[PDB]
């Protein structure tokens, strides 16, 4: 009350910015501020002294420059890549005949958070993540997995190593933030989608060599090894070339899933083929099942967009219903995608 | 006309014919043929505009819907004279029905933006002024049902066309999923009131005429309903047979299958635990001692003699659960004991709850029923016999809970001779008292209720009472949407605010998570102490990801009345479900150096969170309880308050023989409970016996 209308004089008129830098173990704080400007505060209100902590920003007097309040500011960079926010609307029951796979990872995006008792009345402890690949590109199919774990804590999604490859290291740093601000928004989750590291060669920008690349993925997992680190942030990772990575990764985690995408066979086109032509009305001699009958090695991606190709000469000619006619014919472009493309 | 078929584009083609209207006329559609037919000819849907007035005016239907299905717009607004308007809506009404169902047996339509769009755009005129009984109850779609309702009260929308069963099946199937989100459902048979005998002779007519398939919501629901009205009202419009029903009514035969259903599942071990406990005699609680055989025997009579000789020593209020239990073994079927049972209370001035008053709870709380209807005018002689010598304080709180249960619409009125006593004027006392002495006379509903005891109390007003009061009308409506309402004064006492959300909402979805959430963050401090005392209500849903959660931070405060009332919040809302991370939880949470009860309630409540009336045979053994209970008691080492949990966790863990559920999955609330559950929010010295009862 009176203490608001007291030290208002003290902190008064203005006060500037600092930035917090290190302590005289009495708990006075030398810091180093534009420019490289120090003090020593030891002051009794809104501290916390402790955990404001090295490395940070203060509010400092004019007379004489004493840091009575600290802020977190950010924006920034690195809370801006994770979020925001989202949980788009599809879910895990848009991919059927693949629910082997995905009941695999059921428990893994269950059992964590919601329904925790049964790992802990076994006690054995399986937080071990999971890591994904498969053929030809997918990974989408597993957003479409991934989509659906949006249901529970929250997440973010991360491709490739590049923001450490731009310029020499660098370190992994924008990786350790990305690793440790998972555990300020701990629990969570992150993955990374089809990592490049080795699988691709050459670098945007100035790189090299080899292992600093190489290490900075050595230091991704010897960070998320870790010492010793509980935060989850339970890490799922992906790419679909299994060879390119350092088989050592699997070991520490994790080392129970690396789940097999299956090819889509005959009746897995029919179950995925219908929920796209759902909403767009075929005609009366459009059938799913022929011309999916007839093609093979298809991919859930094409399977989804061969009905784009209708979505451009009936919606050139504005109209809401799909023809086979068109989508015969109109089909061969999307095979002479795949042909010739 | 040519005009409709010109290659231009140029606008507009539009409300052209309300100039030159008659003159046109004279042509037909044969020349509008080829310009919609034709395909590669510029304004193909534009022309739907002037040629739906065409074929409106015509009474001609199942074309309009074609040609309206572009426009989406103009469909609203079009030619006015209401003449025409309500004469070609009424034709082309009885007209576009004929027009469907005609394969016969649908396929239904195929809510598309056709139909649904068409219809509901001129039902907002419809509705607006004129005319009246649109295609809703014509066409049979319950889609253009939901639509077909405007904001009125659904008091009197509880009567419908009657239909077959067929469809009926349908009807009230989507009925169902309209009136959840609405404060009257089909299920409100219960709480209405209402009454009259509509609602017993349409329930009894559901299951008609059939008697064999009709086993199911029939004695299950006569076996699983505990009060006697709806035995008493639907004997009456039970027509099966001839006067022979009453050997499954009464609930004679009822309680008495359905005790040995429950032994079958059980049971409760009797002989071991109890024989050891009469090895240690007396705890020094004198508490919670005698609400053991209550439920536990049932039936048993020679502990009741011991019951009985024991109490007769009079010491404090330890008769409570045993004079309960004396009524409750007999009356665990029927009748029972109603004859000794008020006999100890003329016989035991009290001058307070403690003596005479247990005795004189038992008739009117074991009744469950009764009525009868000798209970009924017995209990209301017996109270005004003694008057002075009660008085107007601590037994008129458990009193009222003996009449609005059996009866929410009873004719005799307690509450005017029971209020006469207000003069005592004391007004700590009558915090606790008045609070649900008035809650629990009746249901009221009437709305002159409120305004009769507000005038002849107030007077002038109490300054205190009042607040009570206003939350007895909030709780007389039962979540009918005006407690929001309400809430636009906000006292600075702010006890309005939190039994207004909590008892003012009831629904499936909480949807109360904003404005719960909105009193705790705006709310003065130390109010958020009664806050999470919601959570009895409202956090039925799903109480596993809200509840442990919040109260999480909640639990480890240093205060001990918001510790007392967060473990209390979760309570019994929370008891229906196990989990590891309770039993995790339980841990570190007894081995605390807080002195006070309010550390081994924390405790103790949250052990009763495993499971309620579940074992021990099956299922889970009892022999870890008894570990638990023994390890925990070594400390203090007296510290009665042991002595007072050892046999708490046994209250619920060796009575058995009552599955709750919640209760209840009919949805009432449990009577007792709610106002036992809200004297001990300041518990000091005795308050916390009376809710010892449960
Ligand atoms: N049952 C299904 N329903 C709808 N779409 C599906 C189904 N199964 C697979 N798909 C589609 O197959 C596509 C394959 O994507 P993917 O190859 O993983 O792309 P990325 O290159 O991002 O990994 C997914 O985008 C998904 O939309």
């Amino acid at each position: 009350e009176e203490e608001r209308s007291k030290v208002d004089d003290l902190r008064g008129t203005p006060m500037s910015v600092g930035t917090l830098e290190e302590i005289i173990d009495d708990n006075h704080a030398i810091v180093s501020t534009s420019v490289g400007s120090e003090h020593y505060v030891s002051i009794l209100s809104f501290v916390d002294k402790d955990l404001l902590e090295p490395g940070c920003s203060v509010l400092l007097n004019h007379k004489v420059h004493a840091v009575i309040g600290v802020l977190m500011d950010d924006t920034d960079p690195l809370v801006t890549v994770m979020k925001v926010e989202k949980a788009p609307q599809e879910t895990y029951a848009d991919i059927g005949g693949l629910d082997n796979q995905i009941q695999e990872i059921k428990e893994s995006v269950e059992l964590p958070l919601t329904h925790p008792e049964y790992y802990e009345e076994m006690g054995i402890k399986p937080p071990k993540g999971v890591i994904l690949y498969g053929p030809p590109g997918t990974g989408k199919t597993l957003l479409a997995k991934a989509v659906a774990n949006q249901t529970s804590a929250t997440f973010l999604r991360v491709v490739g190593s590049e923001l450490i490859q731009k310029y020499l290291g660098d370190g992994p740093k924008l990786v350790r933030e990305l690793f440790r601000v998972a555990e300020e928004h701990a629990p969570s989750i992150v993955f990374i989608d089809e990592i490049d590291a080795i699988g691709t060669k050459r670098y945007d920008s100035n790189s090299g060599g080899e292992r600093e690349i190489q290490r900075t993925m050595l230091e991704l997992l010897n960070q998320l090894d870790g010492f010793d680190s509980r935060g989850d942030v339970k890490v799922i990772m992906a790419t679909n070339r299994i060879e390119t990575l350092d088989p050592a990764l699997i070991r520490p985690g994790r080392i129970d899933r690396k789940i097999e995408f299956p090819l889509p066979d005959e009746k897995t086109k029919k179950r995925i083929f219908q929920i796209h032509t759902s909403r767009m009305t075929l005609a009366d001699d459009v059938t799913l099942d022929d011309l999916i009958m007839a093609k093979d090695d298809l991919s859930g991606a094409d399977i989804k967009a061969i009905c784009t190709e209708a979505g451009l000469m009936a919606l050139r000619e504005r109209r809401m219903k799909v023809t086979n006619e068109d989508f015969k014919k109109s089909k061969e472009n999307v095979l002479y995608k795949k042909q010739e493309g | 006309m040519s005009m409709s078929g010109e290659v231009a584009k140029e606008w507009q083609e539009l409300d052209d014919a309300e100039k030159v209207q008659r003159e046109p006329l004279l042509t037909l559609v044969k020349e509008i043929v080829p310009y919609n037919m034709a395909h590669n000819a510029e304004h193909e849907a534009c022309d739907l505009l002037m040629e739906i007035e065409q074929v409106d005016m015509l009474e001609k239907d199942i074309d309009e819907n074609a040609y309206a299905k572009v426009c989406l717009y103009l469909t609203s607004c079009v030619n006015y004279v209401p003449e025409p308007e309500n004469s070609a809506l009424l034709r082309c009404a009885l007209g576009v029905f004929r027009k469907f169902s005609r394969f016969p047996e649908a396929l239904r339509l195929a809510l598309m933006l056709n139909d649904m769009e068409l219809v509901e755009d001129i039902f907002t005129s419809c509705k607006d002024v004129v005319v009246q009984k649109q295609m809703a109850f014509m066409l049979g779609r319950h889609g253009v049902f939901l639509e077909l309702s405007e904001d009125v009260e659904e008091y009197e929308d509880l009567t419908e066309i009657m239909s077959n069963v067929q469809l009926n099946s349908n009807f009230l199937a989507l009925a169902r999923e309209l009136d959840i989100m609405e404060p009257k459902v089909p299920d409100d048979i219960y709480k209405t009131h209402l009454e009259n005998n509509r609602f017993g002779g349409s329930g009894s007519q559901v299951d008609s005429a059939r008697m064999n398939l009709a086993s199911s919501f029939v004695n299950g629901f006569v076996n699983a309903a505990f009060g006697q009205d709806k035995l008493l009202t639907d004997d009456g419009n039970k027509w099966l047979y001839k006067n022979k029903d009453h050997g499954m009514l009464s609930a004679a035969a009822s309680l008495g299958m359905i005790l040995l259903w429950d032994v079958d599942g059980g049971l409760t071990q009797i002989d071991k635990y109890l024989y050891s406990s009469e090895d240690y005699i007396k705890s020094g609680a004198l508490l919670a001692c005698g609400i053991v055989n209550s439920g536990v025997r049932n039936e048993c009579d020679p502990a009741l003699a011991l019951l009985s000789d024991y109490v007769l020593h009079n010491s404090n209020t330890m008769r409570l659960g045993s004079i309960f239990g004396l009524g409750l073994a007999y009356a665990g079927s029927n009748r029972e004991d109603v004859l000794t049972l008020l006999l100890p209370v003329m016989g035991d001035s009290k001058s307070s709850m403690e003596v005479a008053g247990v005795t004189a709870l038992a008739c009117g709380m074991i009744a469950v029923g009764s009525c009868n209807g000798d209970v009924t005018s017995t209990i209301l002689q017996t109270i005004m016999e003694k008057s002075e010598t009660e008085l107007k304080d601590t037994y008129a709180r458990w009193l009222p809970l003996g009449l609005g249960l059996n009866h929410l619409g009873k004719g005799e009125a307690i509450e005017a001779i029971l209020a006469a006593l207000e003069v005592v004027s004391e007004p700590f006392r009558s915090f606790a008292n008045t609070l649900v002495d008035v809650c629990a006379y009746a249901g009221s509903g009437n709305v002159l209720k409120v305004q009769q005891l507000l005038h002849i109390c107030s007077e002038h007003f109490d300054s205190k009472e009042k607040e009570e009061d206003k939350d007895k009308k909030e709780k007389k409506d039962k979540d009918k949407k005006e407690a929001p309402a309400d809430m636009g004064a906000h006292q600075g006492v702010a006890v309005l605010g939190i039994a207004l959300i909590a008892m003012g909402e009831e629904i499936g979805a909480e949807m109360a998570l904003r404005t719960f959430g909105h009193l705790l963050r705006y709310g003065e401090p130390t109010l958020r102490r009664a806050v999470p005392l919601a959570l009895a209500l409202i956090s039925v849903s799903n109480p596993r990801l809200n509840i442990l959660d919040t109260l999480s931070k909640f639990s480890h405060d240093a205060d001990p009345e918001v510790s007392y009332n967060s473990i209390f919040a979760m309570g019994m809302v929370g008891s229906g479900t196990n989990n590891a991370r309770l039993a995790a939880m339980l841990r570190q949470l007894a081995q605390y150096h807080a002195k006070d009860p309010n550390n081994l309630f924390m405790v103790r409540l949250a052990q009763g969170l495993t499971h309620l009336g579940k074992g021990t045979l099956t299922l889970c053994p009892y022999h870890s309880d008894r570990q638990l209970m023994s390890q925990v008691a070594v400390a203090g080492l007296l510290t009665v308050l042991v002595s007072f949990l050892d046999v708490r966790n046994i209250i619920l863990g060796k009575s058995h023989y009552v599955l709750y559920g919640l209760v209840a999955a009919m949805q009432p609330r449990m009577l007792v409970t709610f106002d036992e559950e809200l004297r001990p929010l300041p518990v000091s010295v005795r308050v916390g016996q009376a809710v010892d009862v449960v």
